């Protein structure tokens, strides 16, 4: 674009003032918006596709060739190979989303495309791009006090997890996992709610352990109140299925001791080396007899072990497992209701852990074991062992169900929820549009502008469904507003009825307050900026 | 309404010093020194419990034996 | 405006994005390409290739198996990648299918680029195409038939299975040979599913039908030097030790003394050590002793002052197949010898292949493992005959888990087809002609199968479709002569696990490449 | 949050107003509390106009609703001693929720 200085002087001698001024660019004013504005239109009609149920995905490839076949909107924004700034900043706001929310990455880029679209309509009919960012943040407002009105409260207990399921499966629509549909939803609901913080209003994402492996079908993921480890028994003489477990969890390996100082034990005669030699094969048999007089009926080590262990475990009728993670014996621990000890003598009957089934568990053709924990009383942890046909499809499916489980998060933490289905949008557009009437300074531009802005998302809807965007979103609207019922939508589906809150798509409140609150905030702070400065090459 | 202890300790079995070497010739004494190691850190841990503290911050890394402890004796570690 | 055709392009230099009839069109090149690859070997006629590696090593693969095939391929079209990995998956999940769930899905993915022409939005084709996998899930699950029970027939059901996973492959030569072969050796599994158990030698040399299954087993080590070589009523200890100078764990133990007859002591304290172990290990009343480590000079000397065979460096899969084929256990302490259950075999010798020695367990006393020697003129042909030996064994282990069974040539897919034209011709919209689609590739699986051999095609899925639409539910394509006959007869029959996850994984895989509408390219690493 | 305001010769006209903060008032009902009693509906009508009486009392009600103002105005006819009470208005809003039904402070006759 244009350089950074262009005089050399009125004198004729060199006049150098920014270092590789010659190699370096800048734009300024609205030029630079106008530029900004079209990266951003880009972006966000790249995204607008992978909008609904009837939204497509795409397929990401990165610098060595894996492939990533996705609809979401954060994934996709962090695969994209962007260079351009102002798309690094949409790429942000989408993470941000993701990081607050795990839902509305699409429509959070979406809805600052247009409302940047609706800018630069603004700025050729000359108003100050500041002034348009103050009409956005008073119709955003607006907008998020329509959304409090219009809001509806589900229940978020566990005895009726009907509309936790609604919401989760709302939620997972528009996913390639919609196949198996409601046993997603049901999966993602009972993880949810076995691991969640009720009274603390927390839920710790640690604790829900996502495993995925190739083979089988997508209907066979299941949730597992417990645990699955890529591990099996020690010995391949060991039994593969040990129920009424007790269990020893231990992050000492069955190995003789060894001090962490820098030590030398010295020999100096034959009765020396036979102690030494007495002094082994005792540790071993001292271990293995402490694990066995604790009651334990299986064992799980962190550190791995050698022979000797292996082989007295075998004899003792000690089940194992070895090489085990740190966060996997957590979970086990968690799971299983057991305490982590760290030496042998340590151990006592009361920190062992119980679990109704432990099992080596096959997939076919493969020489590959998992082990999976499970029936325990109450565990506070779980798992979620994804199945499919492909790694594309598991990877899909993995971050699908962390959509549908930060969603239940999100009405952990606020029960208050909207209709979706572009019906929040448009009652908010119109609620902007009233409030836009009602102002008498220039800002009213900027509040219709946001207003035509927020009625991208039923558009796209009903584009991406193959419908009219422009009849369809014009009936609903007037609908709306002729018989009050902010759950008027767009039938993407195509059952018939156009009331979301009948078809049951559900929406967080502060999942739709955060998309509006997030778009504003990156929207202002882009028509901010007019002038960009950029090195050469 | 925990009580605090803000500290600038390792806890976590370690090399006692880094100039230390151990030097015994009987197995007894092997086994004494890896009890003592255990010991040491054991005491360290026990002195923390005891001040009441339910809450432990440490400038220094606090390891997985450390964690464990507090864990089972229901406070916090970081 | 677009991503790519704007005033100002949103990438680094190097990056690349393409558009909804750009990408569609490179996902439905690449994936018919992968799919037009793999077909010819499908079915009893199919015809092999050669994979030819350009590495510095220049591997040369003759192989029949898609997913080998796929494998080994330099792929760069996403959507290729993806059939290539469906590939890979059925290949773990079962070792048959890997050729027809490429073709399905490749052939599903053309009548998906023709309804596209046609105008059909790619969600009502995935919708249509989910109703009409249902419909074909229902009528294979409703067609398939179970003998597990009867042992009898059981055991010609896997015949049958054994037989019609060897018929396209380089083995058809000797197809009632190695039919037979493999029953014997999955049989031999008394039920577990562990085909590690089921060793393959391959020996170069000796026509393919001198391979066997060994009554015993085969182990391809070594006996020490003052050992016997034949031991009749063998009484085995199979071991995990050290036997190899064994130094005690604890590591910051050091010989530090003053004097080198102090030195000389501690070194024949050592021996001792080593001595007294291998006397507990006589204690257990062995002739042979199998070690998974090394086994030294000093313990090889005793045993063969003892009069034990002892074997060394077996691996961890040779000791698992020995504890199956004798009914020892796998010890590391001696100090309980009435806890450690030894095995027994009648005779081991040592015995030729080829030109290498070999130690034979003959008598052996449970056999829960299995050897198999494969002979062959060419490496090529030993690498192609173990690939299609693992295919039948997995199949045979997976129908002796799952004895449901499904009758092949055509009849399986051709009566899916047939279900999905009734739920298509009573569907309204176009679904309806998405089914119809869905029942088109079904019908085209068959349609290649009968391509492959040299007949009319046409005129044979014909017939087919006629008498399954008519209700001779067993009607299937007849390889020998070239027309259609009863496969419950002809003994054509398929695993149901292999036939549904065929079907059930190109359904999922075309659905996952179809709902691409954008493809995003980063700059390669380069 | 839905503030609501209310306005004897053996026809009365009773009056029922709703402001606020809401977007729909889903049902307006009109009811009657005797001392010592327990509370009935005298009538209600939805917001498609479709109103149920009750059965003490039928045939003589001309319950009427203003939606353009969100009020209602019954005009009973036919008075009686019986018919001497506190006359409570209620009103239904946005979802229909339990939560959601608004009481008056009640008009005595
Ligand atoms: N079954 C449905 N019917 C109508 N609209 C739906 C349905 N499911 C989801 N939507 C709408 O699609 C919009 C886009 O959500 P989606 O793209 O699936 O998630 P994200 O925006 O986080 O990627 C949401 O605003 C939601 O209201
Ligand atoms: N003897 C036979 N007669 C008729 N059809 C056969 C025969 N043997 C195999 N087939 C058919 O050929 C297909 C198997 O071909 P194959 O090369 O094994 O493909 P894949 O590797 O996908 O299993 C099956 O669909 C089966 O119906
Ligand atoms: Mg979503
Ligand atoms: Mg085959």
């Amino acid at each position: 674009a244009s350089m950074g200085t262009l005089a050399f002087d009125e004198y004729g001698r060199p006049f150098l003032i920014i270092k590789d001024q010659d190699r370096k660019s800048r734009l300024m004013g609205l030029e630079a918006l106008k530029s900004h504005i079209m990266a951003a239109k880009a972006v966000a009609n790249t995204m607008r596709t992978s909008l609904g149920p009837n939204g497509l995905d795409k397929m990401m490839v990165d610098k060595d060739g894996d492939v990533t076949v996705t609809n979401d909107g954060a994934t996709i924004l962090s695969m994209m190979d962007v260079d351009h700034q102002i798309a690094k900043l949409m790429v942000e706001l989408s993470k941000s989303q993701d990081d607050e929310i795990g839902d509305g990455t699409t429509g959070v880029v979406v809805l600052a495309g247009a409302l940047l679209e609706e800018a630069e309509q603004l700025l050729d009919r000359g108003i100050h791009p500041i002034r348009i960012a103050d009409g956005y943040e008073q119709a955003a407002r607006v907008a998020i006090e329509h959304l409090d009105k219009i809001s509806d409260s589900v229940l978020v207990d566990i005895k009726d997890t009907e509309p936790l399921i609604q919401t989760a499966k709302t939620t997972l629509g528009s996913k390639v996992v919609n196949s198996c549909h409601r046993q997603m939803a049901e999966i993602a609901v009972n993880a949810v709610l076995t691991v969640a913080d009720m009274e603390r209003r927390d839920v710790d994402f640690e604790l829900i352990k996502v495993e995925g492996k190739v083979g089988g079908r997508l209907e066979d993921t299941k949730l597992i109140k417990g645990v699955i480890v890529d591990k099996d028994f020690s010995h391949p003489q060991m039994p593969k299925k040990v129920e009424d477990a007790k269990i020893a969890i231990l992050t000492c390996p069955f190995e003789p001791p060894k001090p962490k100082t820098k030590h030398k034990l010295d020999v100096t005669s034959v009765e020396d080396y036979k102690a030494l030699q007495k002094y082994e094969k005792e540790k071993f048999e001292e271990m293995i007899q402490q694990i066995k007089e604790t009651g334990a009926n299986l064992a799980i080590c962190q550190w791995g072990f050698d022979d000797e262990a292996n082989h007295l475990l075998l004899q003792n009728n000690l089940p194992a497992v070895r090489w085990v993670g740190g966060p996997e014996i957590e979970l086990i621990a968690i799971a299983t209701g057991g305490r982590i000890v760290p030496r042998f003598s340590e151990l006592t009957a009361e920190k062992l852990g119980f679990a109704g089934l432990v099992q080596e568990i096959s997939f076919g053709t493969t020489k590959d074991k998992m082990l999976v924990i499970e029936q325990c009383k109450n565990s506070r942890a779980v798992t979620i062992f994804i199945r499919g046909g492909n790694k594309m499809i598991i990877e899909e499916a993995k971050r699908s169900l962390h959509d549908a489980l930060c969603v239940i998060r999100n009405l952990i933490r606020d029960n208050r929820v909207v209709y979706g289905g572009g019906a929040a949008e448009i009652s908010c557009a119109l609620a902007v549009s009233q409030e836009a009437d009602k102002c008498p300074t220039l800002e009213q531009y900027a509040m219709r502008a946001f207003a035509d802005a927020l009625e991208v998302i039923p558009m796209a809807l009903s584009e991406n469904s193959g419908m009219n965007p422009i009849q369809t979103m014009t009936e609903v609207r007037a609908r709306q507003v002729k018989e009050m019922n902010p759950a008027l939508g767009i039938d993407c589906l195509h059952k018939g009825t156009n009331d979301m809150k009948q078809q049951h798509v559900i929406e967080t409140l502060i999942g739709k307050k955060q998309q509006i609150s997030l778009a504003t905030q990156m929207v202002r702070m882009i028509l901010k900026i007019d002038d960009i400065r950029k090195p050469g090459e | 309404n925990p009580k605090i202890a803000l500290l600038n300790v390792e806890l976590e079995l370690k090399a006692e010093k880094d100039n230390a070497e151990i030097r015994v010739h009987t197995v007894e004494d092997y086994q004494a020194i890896v009890d003592a190691e255990w010991n040491i850190l054991y005491d360290k841990l026990e002195k923390i419990h005891h001040s009441g503290a339910k809450v432990v911050l440490s400038k220094l890394p606090i390891g997985d034996v450390a964690t464990q402890y507090f864990a089972d004796r229901d406070m916090f570690c970081a | 405006a677009s991503l790519s055709l704007a005033p100002v392009n949103i990438f680094k230099a190097g990056a690349d994005e393409e558009r909804a009839e750009t990408a569609r069109l490179t996902s439905f090149i690449g994936a018919i390409a992968i799919g037009d690859l793999v077909k010819s070997t499908l079915g009893p006629k199919g015809m092999d290739k050669i994979l030819l590696s350009s590495g510095r090593d220049a591997s040369l693969m003759v192989t029949n198996d898609g997913a080998t095939i796929l494998k080994n391929i330099g792929v760069d079209n996403p959507a290729a990648k993806v059939l290539v990995d469906m590939s890979r998956v059925q290949d773990d999940e079962v070792g048959d299918g890997t050729t027809s769930v490429t073709v399905l899905a490749a052939e599903l993915l053309r009548e998906a680029e023709s309804l596209i022409a046609k105008k059909i939005h790619p969600q009502t084709i995935i919708a249509g195409w989910r109703e009409a996998t249902k419909a074909a899930r229902e009528a294979l699950l409703s067609s398939a038939v179970d003998h597990g029970s009867d042992e009898v027939k059981f055991r010609q059901d896997l015949m049958n299975i054994a037989g019609t996973t060897l018929s396209s492959k380089l083995l058809t030569h000797h197809k009632d040979h190695f039919t037979k072969l493999a029953v014997e050796a999955v049989l031999r599994l008394k039920g577990s599913g562990n085909l590690e158990a089921i060793h393959i030698i391959k020996k170069l040399g000796g026509s393919l039908a001198d391979s066997y299954l060994d009554e015993g087993f085969l182990l391809d080590k070594k006996i020490g030097v003052n050992q016997p070589k034949r031991i009749e009523n063998a009484k085995i200890l199979i071991a995990n030790t050290g036997m190899d100078t064994d130094k005690i764990k604890i590591f910051g133990s050091r010989v530090r003394v003053d004097s080198t007859a102090k030195v000389a002591e501690i070194e024949h304290a050592e021996k001792e050590k080593m001595k007294e172990k291998v006397e507990r290990i006589l204690k257990h009343g062995i002739n042979c002793f199998i070690n998974r480590q090394l086994i030294y000079n000093y313990p090889e000397q005793l045993f063969g002052a003892a009069g034990v065979m002892a074997i060394e460096h077996a691996d961890f899969a040779g000791v698992e197949r020995l504890a199956l084929v004798t009914g020892g256990e796998i010890a590391s302490t001696f100090d309980h010898p009435e806890l450690v259950k030894l095995g027994s075999c009648k005779l081991i010798e040592e015995v030729m292949i080829g030109e290498d020695k070999l130690i034979h367990f003959s008598g052996v006393a449970l056999g829960e493992a299995c050897t198999i020697v494969l002979r062959g003129a060419t490496q090529q042909i030993l690498d192609e005959a173990e690939r299609s030996l693992h295919d039948a064994l997995c199949v045979l282990a997976q129908t002796v888990k799952d004895s449901r069974t499904v009758y092949g040539g055509g009849c399986s897919e051709m009566l899916m087809a047939h279900a999905v034209t009734q739920l298509a011709n009573r569907t309204p919209g176009k679904e309806a002609v998405a089914m119809e689609s869905y029942a088109k590739a079904l019908r085209m699986l068959p349609t290649i199968i009968a391509d492959n051999a040299g007949y009319d095609s046409a005129d044979l899925v014909a017939q087919l479709r006629a008498a399954h639409s008519e209700g001779n539910t067993t009607a299937g394509l007849d390889m020998r002569e070239g027309t259609i006959g009863d496969m419950a007869i002809l003994g054509i029959t398929e695993s149901f696990q292999v036939k549904r996850q065929v079907l059930l994984s190109a359904a999922e895989a075309a659905e996952v490449i179809l709902r691409v509408d954008n493809i995003i390219k980063a700059a390669p690493r380069k | 949050q839905v503030q609501l305001v209310e306005s004897l010769v053996q026809s009365l006209r009773l009056s029922c107003g709703a402001s606020g903060t809401f977007f729909r008032i889903n049902d307006m009902g009109w009811y009657r509390q005797a001392s010592g009693k327990q509370r009935e509906l005298v009538a209600s009508i939805t917001r498609g106009g479709t109103t149920d009486y009750a059965d003490s009392v039928k045939g003589r009600f001309t319950i009427s609703r203003d939606n353009a103002k969100n009020t209602v105005y019954l005009q009973m006819n036919s008075l009686k001693p019986e018919d001497t009470a506190v006359y409570y208005c209620k009103a239904n809003r946005n979802w229909g929720r339990e939560w959601d039904d608004y009481w008056g402070q009640g008009t005595q006759v």
